[PDB]
């Protein structure tokens, strides 16, 4: 068996666990699996079934650093699980590039759709329009041909804004 | 029928008159207090795990301290009290409530096997209690990210 991706995060202390934080963790059983929870099942209550298939979500973007899935192959999360990305600010971009507007043009949920699981709870969440996902798209104007394109890159936008001329 | 799938997510765990629901060690062990003094909720979040289960369509759902994943919320029947119990002891099966949502992100959770008893708030500790004994807002609670 293996032991679950989040018991693994919350035994190190605050400042070892990566941040931000999986906002859910789903995991697949095996076709031979019987039950969701027993001993033999997904969860025994002291470890996950071997075999078993993971699958993070972050509300922030698709995971970073690693894989987006991993399973449980000798006590271990095989290949590494990748770990959240962090937002980024549309309000930051507009100013670092003195830019007059700024508009998405991706949805998180591209990249990134959320799992039906995520449904099951009502988890209260802060809301701020002003960030978006990583790996998420937008466009930023200058008020011809002053138009620049940008992707956000783990809290950062990528390119570098060329600043607009002053008006 | 399919094995359903299990997901498991951090929250904090919260009255409906917005008390802590918060772990402290007693005497070795975690006890459960409804806390209202502004501390900090972060230590004491809980690790939810979840899954739906056809129903003759329910969300059963696992509650866990982040202070200690191996333990988890448990309905006492032979003393009608909601207590922590180990995994090497209590089975997990019998660990899993029915989760029902209420108005305004609200939820209550009962009892598998005593249909009508949920978890609910006396004395800033948590109990087992009948819906019908209570108002609305005894067995509302709120999970809340971060
Ligand atoms: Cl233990």
């Amino acid at each position: 068996g293996c032991k679950g991706i989040l018991e693994m995060l919350f035994d190190m202390p605050k400042e070892e666990r990566p941040s931000p934080m999986y906002d859910s963790v789903t995991y697949d059983p095996t076709p031979n699996t019987p039950t969701t929870v027993g001993k033999d099942g997904i969860w025994n209550g002291v470890d996950y079934r071997q075999g078993s298939t993971v699958k993070p979500y972050c509300d922030t973007g698709p995971v970073i650093q690693g894989s987006s899935k991993a399973v449980c192959v000798s006590g271990k999360w095989v290949p590494t699980l990748g770990v959240c990305p962090k937002m980024c600010s549309i309000g930051s971009l507009k100013e670092n590039g003195k830019f007059v507007d700024v508009t998405a043009t991706t949805k998180g949920d591209e990249l990134n759709p959320p799992p039906r699981e995520q449904t099951l709870i009502p988890i209260v969440r802060k809301v701020d329009k002003d960030k978006v996902q990583h790996g998420v798209k937008v466009v930023a104007l200058c008020k011809a041909e002053g138009v620049q394109e940008f992707e956000c890159d783990n809290g950062k936008w990528k390119p570098e804004p060329v600043p607009c001329p002053e008006p | 029928q399919g094995t359903s799938l299990l997901t498991q997510s951090p929250a904090s765990l919260s009255t409906y008159n917005d008390q802590s629901v918060s772990f402290v060690l007693e005497n070795g062990c975690y006890v459960i207090n409804v806390d209202d003094s502004g501390k900090d909720q972060e230590q004491d979040q809980v690790l939810l795990r979840y899954y739906e289960s056809p129903c003759p369509k329910k969300v059963m759902v696992n509650m866990s301290p982040i202070k200690d994943t191996d333990i988890w919320l448990h309905a006492n029947d032979k003393d009608y009290s909601v207590e922590l119990q180990r995994g090497d002891v209590s089975p997990p099966e019998q660990a899993f409530f029915v989760l029902h949502k209420k108005s305004s992100d609200f939820v209550s959770f009962e009892c598998k096997n005593l249909p009508g008893t949920y978890i609910g708030v006396k004395d800033n500790q948590l109990a087992l209690v009948e819906e019908k004994d209570e108002s609305c807002n005894n067995i509302m609670f709120k999970l809340s990210k971060i």
